[PDB]
RNA sequence: UCAG
């Protein structure tokens, strides 16, 4: 039931049904890129550039593209050295 | 009889006219499920055999012949038309459907490997390579000779000492993969003297060449073809079929004294799963395997047309049965490993196996490292160009359902097309670079402190500029 | 055009960014391996030679590396370059002098593709998560990719010339996230349904049903082997089931061995009476179903597709939920050695004898059939005659061909019933379609009596001669055989209309299947866009890029779909 | 242009399509093969 | 294209048989007869001469590629 | 040069118009087998586009008896929509009515 | 350099850049003769 | 090299000034020439300059030392003589 | 903890048949030696050729292969020759390989059928099984085949040229008395030709003490070795595999402590 | 191939 | 002469039209070879219908 | 934010686990000094997972809440998944 | 391509021992061989007169891979008696038995011939 | 034009 649950909320989400076509998704607001990946490509970047729209960069799609790490599982979070913990315990090596 | 139609007006000669020439070589048709007989028909026409009798004269590329080609031994009388006795795709092999040792599950075919040393499937690859000696250039004339390291500026460090005085390697001589088939200069315009223009080997062919032909074509210009002959022993990767729609690969080989064998000494040339029939219901292999069976102690050719009313599961069992065999054509079987009886008896009988076109060695790629495009700058597409695999969209979205975020990020950017850009801090915009100069500046602002380098594939910089290009300015902006 | 680039499929956005030829990738004809663990993946040494995985020089692993790149490219367990610190590259084949080929930590030496290397398999179309899953490498000596046979059921593959994919991760970072999270064993249980994707498969499910049988008893060195055979066996042999006048072991007895650790499971096998349950003899069932294991050993009953496949509570969903995935891993693998070393005593065997049924039986069909024809006989007099009333909100020819359908159908499914009451303990369609390894009562049901009605598109056989199916028939037939009705069985083989319009249904099954294929890979793109970028954040609600609330808690509870499992409540159904 | 090897032939390579020193093995040059890539008739048009 | 020698499944030589076997069979033997007289007595030995096809015969039609 | 490039393409008219030229006509011959070999040159392909997945083209129509083969089609995305003749199959060649 | 020829399989030794036409038939199909250098075969 | 990396965190799109796109090419004056060969391979003004990009994969484009890897190619300008509408 | 004292019976003996049963053995031990008939008998036959014209419709590959599996006699010289790899000298020796030459062309507008009897060896005690015979090659006039080919000792387990029998027969429990294999309708099934019942009969009793005991064989030679030799062979062979093996355990079991 | 019901 | 009109093989107007199996092996060319193609630039081509 | 008032879970995450496992495997790969002494374990992700199973890795994780806040788990204070 | 050797099967390449004997720690008096390039001939008949033995308390053997050329021979034994002299005397009793048998067979062979 |  999660997986169906999650379908439909994120269909009914914003207050209006939502359908899972070019239309319903890409009318959205989410980043100029993220829509570019799905089907209308050239078309919502036109409209973005004229309208003066900036992609957040926080999707999955949008930092695919260009190169960097996903905000996806292993790249929520961001790992920082311990100085303490690196001076102790046995530094064999 | 009791009236049905009293009018009739015409009568069909025979109805296993209906099926066309793929479809006849079917023994048993009407004893298979449908879906199986249209199988069989694609897979019959991949099989291996002689194609024609003129096939040493002809230069083909990709011809395969089998070495011992046989007649079925249950054939269908319209085989005879269709000329199937005369030019014969496919072995009488003695088939067991037997679960042995797990390596015949799914699809897949133990197969004898004592038998495949015998002649068992072998079969011929022949490949044929054309090159035209072409003059129409203005200054530029593609000469047969062999390159020379020094002499010709273009060169590559591939095998150049089989090439004879021609440009042309002879009849005889074993080319393995990366060897010069055929040398070709192109003489190099001054403009101010070679670059290499030889053919190659396609990779792995290892072979040995077989007709070298030198001729002059429709243009007149000087045309050699080149076929190059390499033996096929089957593999545990190559595929063989049945005339009933079974396919499969070979799982593994194992010698006589391995495979089981029956009191009389004889063993299975191919094992096949019994999971196969069940759910595919092609009971025509089975039939084919008794009528096999009988035909081969008998003497006598089976006959499997399609309707015939006098040949039925029944009298075949009989017949059988006067031969000394169990009537439903089972065998007590001992294994070859321990020697014991098989609990269970086995069903052995022969039984017309093909051997298809499609080979492991044929379809085996590794890439690593490899060349890359021009226009995107990731690596090329294709086994014979050493391309990479492609890590479609679905593989993308698999990987993000895993959380796999950096071997993602390997996969979509460091494996592919790495990549490094200067990009303006004030405006987003791309900047010129000179690293050796060590100056750095942005063209629009006159700014040369405020530049920030920036990694990305080279298909989103491709994607940048063209969409520049297209007046729109996307401006990366790191902050 | 710039447009014409970008726009269509293969262009820059999407065929060149969101996914893109790789370096590090093979790809070749997958066969058979019973021997392999599931995590295990037989390669071809060519494929381990050309591909390449850097190790960075440690004082630890200096000495290894250094016979490595001794080796060099032709000798198998050799090194393809070696990177130096200022990151100048040295390939080894190209003569690399004597001074080059001393090796100081910091460089990376590219070591050929060893046994042991974790690489992600992958077999197109990637439907689902199961269908990318990581493998160890184990190099063979053949040029297929060789896979066990359980790992089949995720991936959907069978070896009729398949293919898969092998890409091998180049880092110790992404090496450690396949490592411990997309292993074959960490993805046994599927989130999707909460139940195992991998069970056991074909000839092991049908050997385990015959081995679980009650009638099985092992003698010592049968046992000997098979024990041989178990990977976790502790060296200590279970005393025998019966200890005079012949030490014999039973199967369910070295099957205990196999089951992991304590696992507690009752299922029921496929053919269990459904008056069992409540006459006596529940708990000593005479036909040996009711499996039940107690304290991890299998106490009683027939294993088969319900106890060791892919649903929920099975024996290696119990595993999984209760031992761990490790365990289970090494459950899975033992249960097909040992199992199918076993088959080698036994055998497995299809033939023609399973086919053909007893002459009463085959009276008994031609009986049903004959008074079937005479049933829709007196339908179609009744139909000519006008007195046929209409079904309500059907036209009259539409009630004809429901009730025609019925009777067809009736008759069909009886026929069926009595070839399979015909069916031998020793038929071997009938061991395949017990245990589940492959196969159905309507295939055995088409095999051995009726075929069965040719259906087009919903209905009968249409008219496409003017007003008759084929020219053999006379017009206006609404008979059984003119319409489709095919009375002979497989084995009895089909007369030539029944050719002809069994061809005319098998055509029907192939078009849905390719037209199905590309209609659903349209549906799954498009869910997959519009759900991609929601996640589980840190403060456990469900949120998309916008950071936008799907949802206050994952699935409304917070919890994952793996874990959890069909309960009872109790408390609900019963009375005051 | 090998830097330790002043005037020293560099041999073409065709499997990763680079430039390599013979008696070093220095790959000078990482991917600089790529692919590498009528003029009679009338002129440039 | 040419009798093998050594049949396939047992090894048996049967390359020796075949011009004995086309003989017999212009004596009128049936070629169950034939294959009894030459010794061949398993099914697969039998398979071996039975289905035969001798296409070299064909081949040798064709004039040489060298006189 | 009309005759020849016609064959040589596939695509059905004259080389500086392939508007209306279809593509498809004049395959080159498979010789993998002599089955193969016969079976392309008595070989029936239906116009309907491949990309269109309606299936009333596909199916195998009640009329077909003894003119094209029930069973041999390709099996993929062009099932039904490429036939072959049946073994005594004779298209007819034409002739005057007068 | 010594080409046999299809049509009266004579051979004739040809120079380079020579016109590929065989003596005392005029065919215009030749084949290179067989290496002198031997190749082992495994009767395997 | 010497500048430091960084990751985009935010993409800006817009309409490219017509004045921006005059100071960025490095094709200064437009592209005059129709054909791209003068001097025999190279023509400066023309459609295949050697500023604007790296040419025969060993030459160096003039902007800066590409070396067919480095350079990430640079714009030129064409003024068009009278306006035209974008489609 | 001792081995079984064996006896044979040798019911038939002819040129190409050896029948004989083995009694009071295991079943592993008579599997075994069933299994080295096939596999570990040592033989003489073709394994390098040189083809020097080849102008056959065979390729030259297919007309080396034909070779290969043309019988050789190797009744007694193949205890003399060495194993290539055990022979001192480089590549191949008389002591080591036997020669075989061919050389044959059609003249005669007849066809002409090369044979095995074209095949001349330098040594006289190897020869093809040639004292019809085994078609190499048909060749049409001006056809001409010459090769030059040198045969090696070596047994099945290599390749299937080196098999010396052809078809190793084994039965046991020849009525079904320890239900090895379980019949589902016992009486269907024919009896075998050792079989001991009287025709009611379709199984023997079962018996729960039996165990798998008189073996019986029949052994066929493809007249590489007389059929005797194969089995005095194997006999020996198998000795000496499991002498070897006694020898390294040693050293082994030696070493350890 | 079986009923109107089942599969084709 | 207005031009060149591809000829079928062993069609009416073929070379190999009514020609024995002997001569057919004489010109080097299959006696069981169907015909039915056309050889247009050195390949055979053969027009669906 | 403050050490106080941590409200993220105190299970080490799947994902974690396998970050923070692969990086420090990297630093041993680097010739970083390693916390647990080593059995003769040579493989750079063996001596990682002992590190782990000692809770030894000097490795903190930030973990972002989605309002922008982020809390310092080290990998001590996270228990681990296994 | 990637086919290997035929003599690969049998012939022990260098370096490579015929036998290694590894203890069992699992269960006392146990020992594990490992025999190279051997097959199911050899595994079989040392498992068979292993198993005759009274004082040998378990016998089999395995083969790891049939691609790969190995057997794997555990053999537990009583106290007082120790698994190498157990395999040690299986050989010399199939030894004894093959020697045996060859006598016999030629016996049988000469009263066959003119007799 | 085949392969899934
Ligand atoms: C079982 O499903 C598989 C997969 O879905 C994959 N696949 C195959 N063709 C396509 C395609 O065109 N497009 C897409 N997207 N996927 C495709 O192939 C399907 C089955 O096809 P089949 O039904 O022929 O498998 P047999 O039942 O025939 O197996 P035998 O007995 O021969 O081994
Ligand atoms: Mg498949
Ligand atoms: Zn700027
Ligand atoms: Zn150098
Ligand atoms: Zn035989
Ligand atoms: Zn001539
Ligand atoms: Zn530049
Ligand atoms: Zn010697």
């Amino acid at each position: 039931y999660r997986h169906l649950a999650l379908l439909c909320d994120t269909m009914t989400c914003r207050g209006h049904l939502m359908a899972i076509t070019r239309h319903g998704v890409n009318r959205q607001d989410t980043g100029p890129l993220m829509k570019c990946s799905f089907e209308e490509t050239v078309d919502v970047l036109m409209e973005a550039a004229a309208h003066g729209e900036s992609d957040p960069m926080k999707g999955v799609s949008e930092n695919i593209m260009l190169g960097q790490l996903a905000p996806a599982g292993t790249g929520c979070f961001d790992l920082l050295l311990d100085a303490e913990k690196c001076k102790y315990g046995m530094e064999i090596p | 009889e009791v009236a049905y139609c009293s009018t009739y007006t015409h009568c069909e000669i025979h109805p296993s006219m209906i099926l066309g020439v793929c479809a006849s070589i079917i023994p048993f048709p009407d004893h298979n499920q449908s879906p199986r007989n249209t199988y069989q028909s694609a897979m019959g026409k991949q099989a291996m055999g002689v194609y024609i009798t003129n096939f040493h004269v002809r230069m083909d590329t990709l011809a395969h012949v089998l070495y011992y080609p046989q007649k079925p031994l249950v054939t269908t009388r319209s085989m005879e038309y269709l000329r199937f006795r005369e030019l014969p795709a496919g072995i009488n092999s003695i088939v067991a459907i037997a679960s042995y040792t797990g390596y015949n599950q799914e699809d897949s075919v133990i197969m004898n490997r004592s038998a495949v040393d015998r002649g068992f499937f072998r079969s011929v690859f022949y490949r044929s390579y054309k090159e035209q000696e072409s003059k129409k250039g203005f200054d530029q004339e593609e000469v047969f000779e062999k390159p020379t390291r020094e002499t010709c500026q273009g060169m590559r460090h591939a095998i150049y000492d089989k090439l004879d005085d021609d440009g042309l390697i002879a009849p005889g001589v074993r080319v393995s993969g990366d060897d010069v088939i055929i040398g070709k200069t192109v003489t190099l315009p001054e403009n101010e003297t070679k670059r290499d223009c030889s053919t190659f080997l396609r990779t792995s062919e290892t072979g040995i060449v077989d007709q070298v032909m030198v001729t002059l074509n429709q243009e007149g210009y000087k045309f050699c073809k080149i076929r190059v002959r390499s033996v096929r022993i089957p593999q545990i990767g190559d595929k063989f079929a049945s005339r009933h729609g079974q396919k499969g690969t070979c799982g593994i080989q194992y010698r006589q004294e391995d495979m089981p064998f029956t009191c009389e000494g004889i063993t299975p040339d191919i094992i096949i799963n019994p999971h196969a029939i069940p759910s595919r219901m092609t009971i025509g292999h089975l039939i084919e395997c008794l009528q096999g069976k009988v035909s081969a102690n008998k003497g006598e050719i089976g006959d499997a047309t399609p309707f015939n009313d006098a040949v039925n599961v029944q009298k075949i069992s009989n017949l059988l049965s006067d031969y000394g065999y169990h009537l439903r054509g089972n065998e007590v079987l001992y294994n070859g490993f321990t020697g014991r009886k098989i609990t269970s008896q086995i069903f052995i009988g022969p039984t017309y196996y093909q051997r298809l076109k499609h080979m492991v060695d044929d379809k085996i790629h590794s890439r690593a490292r490899g060349p890359i495009q021009i226009l995107n700058r990731q690596p090329m597409e294709g086994r014979s160009r050493d391309g990479g695999l492609r890590f479609g969209e679905m593989e993308r979205d698999c990987q993000i359902a895993h959380g796999a975020a950096q071997f993602l990020r390997e996969r979509l950017f460091e494996a592919s097309d790495p990549y490094q850009v200067h990009v303006c801090n004030l405006c987003g915009i791309m900047a010129i670079a000179n690293t050796r100069t060590h100056t750095y500046e942005c063209r629009g602002c006159r700014n040369k402190t405020q530049i920030s380098l920036v990694r990305m594939p080279y298909a989103c910089k491709l994607l940048f500029q063209e969409l520049m290009s297209m007046s729109i300015a996307p401006r990366m902006m790191s902050v | 055009s710039l447009k014409q680039r970008l726009k269509g499929k293969e262009g820059r956005v999407r065929g060149n960014l969101m996914g893109k030829r790789v370096d590090f990738s093979a790809r070749t004809v997958i066969t058979p391996d019973p021997n392999l663990s599931i995590d295990q993946v037989g390669v071809p040494r060519s494929i381990a030679a050309n591909m390449t995985f850097a190790e960075i020089v440690t004082p630890f692993n200096i000495d290894r590396l250094q016979e490595l790149v001794r080796r060099g490219n032709s000798q198998y367990p050799g090194a393809k370059y070696i990177i130096r610190d200022n990151g100048d590259r040295i390939d080894l084949r190209f003569h690399p002098k004597p001074s080059d080929l001393h090796l100081q930590t910091g460089y990376k030496v590219e070591r050929h593709m060893c046994d042991g290397d974790i690489v992600i398999f992958n077999r197109q179309p990637t439907l689902h998560k199961m269908s990318m899953m990581g493998h160890r490498v184990r190099i063979l000596p053949w040029s297929t990719f060789r896979l066990n046979l359980s790992v089949t059921t995720p991936y959907n593959a069978d070896f009729d010339g398949d293919e898969m994919n092998l890409h091998l991760p180049q880092s110790l970072e992404t090496r450690a996230e396949i490592q411990e999270l997309a292993m074959v064993p960490r993805m046994i249980v599927t989130p999707q349904s909460n139940r195992p994707v991998m069970g056991i498969v074909q000839d092991t499910l049908t050997a385990v049903r015959k081995f679980t049988k009650r009638d099985v008893f092992l003698e010592r060195g049968e046992v000997m082997n098979l024990l041989m055979f178990l990977s976790t066996w502790d060296g200590k042999v279970p005393q025998p089931a019966i200890l005079k006048p012949r030490p014999l072991w039973t199967g369910k007895q070295i099957f205990s061995l196999i089951i992991p650790g304590h696992i507690n499971c009752i299922r029921t096998h496929s053919t269990h009476p459904d008056d069992e349950d409540s006459g006596p003899y529940k708990h000593i069932s005479p036909g040996d179903t009711k499996v039940v294991v107690e304290n991890g050993e299998l106490i009683m009953g027939i294993l088969c597709k319900k106890s060791l496949g892919t649903s929920a509570g099975s024996l290696v969903h119990i595993s999984y939920l209760e031992m761990g995935h490790d365990i289970t891993r090494l459950f899975y693998s033992n249960i097909q050695t040992v199992i199918n070393n076993w088959l080698l005593i036994e055998g497995h065997t299809i033939g023609i004898g399973d086919s053909i049924a007893d002459s009463k039986t085959y009276q008994d069909i031609q009986n049903t059939i004959k008074k079937a024809k005479q049933d829709v006989i007196e339908v179609i007099e009744k139909a000519h005659n006008n007195e046929l009333e209409p079904t309500p909100g059907n036209t009259l020819r539409q009630t004809f061909e429901n009730q025609v359908n019925r009777i067809l159908n009736d008759a069909r499914d009886k026929t069926g019933s009595s070839a399979q009451k015909s069916l031998s303990e020793y038929n071997n369609f009938k061991s395949m379609v017990v245990s589940g390894a492959k196969g159905s009562k309507i295939n055995i049901s088409q095999v051995i009596a009726v075929v069965g009605q040719q259906n087009v598109e919903g209905k009968r056989i249409p008219f496409g001669f003017k007003h008759r199916t084929l020219p053999h028939f006379i017009k206006d037939d609404y008979g059984p055989e003119s319409r489709g009705f095919v009375e002979n069985s497989y084995l009895a083989g089909l007369t030539p209309t029944e050719f002809f319009f069994h061809a005319m249904g098998g055509r029907e099954g192939l078009i849905d299947t390719a037209v199905k294929t590309a209609e659903t890979g349209y549906i799954q793109r498009r869910l997959i866009k519009s759900m991609e970028s929601v996640m589980v954040k840190y403060d456990a609600t469900v949120r998309n890029s916008i950071n936008q609330v799907v949802q206050l808690r994952y699935g409304e509870d917070g919890l994952a779909g793996e874990s959890v499992e069909f309960q009872n409540l109790a408390t609900l159904k019963p009375s005051n | 242009t090998c830097p330790n090897h002043p005037d020293a032939i560099l041999v073409e390579d065709y499997r990763a399509g680079d430039m390599i020193c013979p008696e070093c093995g220095l790959v000078v040059g990482d991917r600089v093969i790529d692919v590498g890539s009528n003029p009679l008739l009338s002129d440039g048009d | 294209m040419i009798i093998p020698v050594r049949c396939f499944t047992c090894g048996k030589i049967v390359g020796n048989k075949w011009e004995a076997y086309l003989g017999l069979l212009q004596a009128e033997y049936t070629e169950g007869d034939a294959l009894d007289a030459l010794g061949l007595k398993r099914y697969c030995c039998r398979r071996m001469l039975l289905a035969h096809v001798d296409l070299i015969e064909k081949l040798l039609n064709y004039a040489p590629l060298e006189k | 040069d009309g005759l020849k490039y016609s064959l040589a393409t596939g695509n059905w008219g004259d080389q500086k118009k392939a508007h209306q030229a279809r593509a498809g006509v004049s395959q080159v011959l498979n010789r993998l087998t002599f089955a193969s070999t016969l079976s392309h040159l008595r070989r029936l392909n239906s116009p309907i586009g491949r990309d269109g997945k309606l299936a009333k083209p596909r199916q195998l129509h009640n009329t077909l008896w003894g003119m094209v083969c029930p069973a041999e089609t390709p099996e993929g995305h062009a099932v039904g929509l490429v036939k072959n003749l049946a073994l005594m199959a004779y298209i007819s060649v034409g002739s005057q009515p007068s | 350099m010594i080409y046999i020829c299809g049509e009266c399989h004579t051979e004739n030794e040809i120079k380079s850049r020579d016109p590929i036409r065989c003596r005392e038939c005029g065919y215009r199909i030749m084949y290179k003769k067989r290496t002198k250098r031997l190749v082992v075969f495994d009767a395997r | 090299s010497a500048c430091p990396l960084r990751t985009i965190k935010r993409v800006q799109f817009g309409v490219l000034s017509p004045d921006e796109l005059k100071r960025m090419s490095v094709t200064e004056g437009g592209i005059k020439y129709p054909e791209t060969t003068e001097g025999g391979r190279p023509k400066l003004g023309g459609l295949m300059d050697p500023r604007q990009g790296v040419i025969e994969r060993t030459g160096r484009c003039q902007t800066c030392a590409g070396n067919m890897t480095e350079c990430p190619g640079h714009f030129g300008h064409i003024e068009l003589a009278k306006p035209v509408f974008h489609v | 903890p001792y081995a079984n004292q064996p006896t044979v019976r040798i019911t038939e003996l002819t040129d190409e048949n050896v029948k004989f049963i083995i009694e009071n053995t295991d079943l592993a031990v008579a599997n075994s030696i069933r299994r080295v008939f096939i596999a570990e008998v040592p033989i003489i036959a073709i394994d390098w050729v040189q083809i020097d014209a080849n102008s056959s419709v065979l390729h030259d590959e297919f007309i080396a292969h034909r070779l290969g599996l043309i019988p050789l006699t190797s009744d007694d010289i193949v205890d003399k020759l060495q194993y290539s790899r055990d022979c001192t000298c480089e590549e191949f020796c008389p002591e080591c390989s036997v020669e075989f030459t061919l050389d044959v062309r059609c003249n005669e507008d007849q066809t002409r059928h090369v044979t095995s009897r074209d095949l001349i060896s330098n040594s006289p005690r190897v020869i093809p099984v040639t004292s019809d015979d085994i078609l190499i090659v048909k060749l049409r006039k001006g056809q001409e085949l010459r090769l030059r080919a040198y045969a090696k000792k070596g047994f099945g387990k290599e390749h299937a040229k080196w098999n010396p029998t052809a078809g190793v027969a084994f039965e046991y429990d020849p009525d079904n008395a320890l239900r090895h294999t379980v019949y589902p309708k016992p009486e269907e099934w024919p009896k075998s030709e050792y079989s001991e019942l009287d025709e009611d009969e379709s199984q023997a009793p079962y018996d729960p003490n039996g165990k798998p005991e008189r073996f019986y064989y029949n052994v066929e030679s493809c007249g590489s070795l007389r059929p005797e030799t194969i089995v005095l062979s194997a006999l020996s062979g198998l000795k000496k595999k499991l002498s070897d093996l006694q020898t390294q355990l040693s050293h082994e079991i030696q070493s350890d402590v | 191939i079986w009923g109107i019901g089942c599969n084709p | 002469f207005i031009g060149k009109i591809p000829i079928m093989l062993r069609s009416t107007y073929c070379l190999l039209n009514g020609l024995t199996d002997r001569d057919l092996c004489e010109l080097n060319e299959c006696p069981l070879d169907p015909g039915g193609y056309f050889i247009i630039n050195g390949s055979e081509k053969v027009l669906i219908a | 934010q403050a050490n106080q008032k941590r409200i993220t879970t105190p299970y080490m995450t799947k994902y974690e686990r396998a970050r923070v496992l692969g990086t420090r495997a990297l630093q041993i790969a680097m010739c970083a000094p390693v916390m647990v002494e080593l059995e003769g374990e040579t493989d750079p992700l063996l001596i990682a997972m002992k590190e782990l199973k000692a809770r030894k890795i000097p490795i903190i994780i930030r973990r972002y809440l989605p309002d922008g806040s982020y809390e310092d788990w080290g990998v001590d204070e996270l228990i681990i998944s296994d | 391509m990637n086919a290997p050797p035929a003599f690969e099967s049998f012939l022990l390449f260098e370096g490579e021992k015929k036998i290694t004997i590894n203890k069992d720690t699992k269960v006392p008096n146990a020992c594990l061989f490992t025999i190279n390039k051997e097959d199911h001939t050899l595994g079989n008949i040392i498992k068979s007169q292993l198993l005759k033995d009274p004082q040998v308390l378990f016998a089999g053997y395995k083969v790891p891979h049939p691609l790969e050329h190995k057997i794997i021979i555990r053999v537990q034994t009583t106290p007082d008696y120790s698994p190498q002299e157990a395999f040690t005397n299986a050989i010399t009793d199939l030894i004894s038995e093959l020697s045996l048998l060859e006598e016999r067979f030629r016996v049988a062979i000469k009263d066959k011939q003119e007799g």
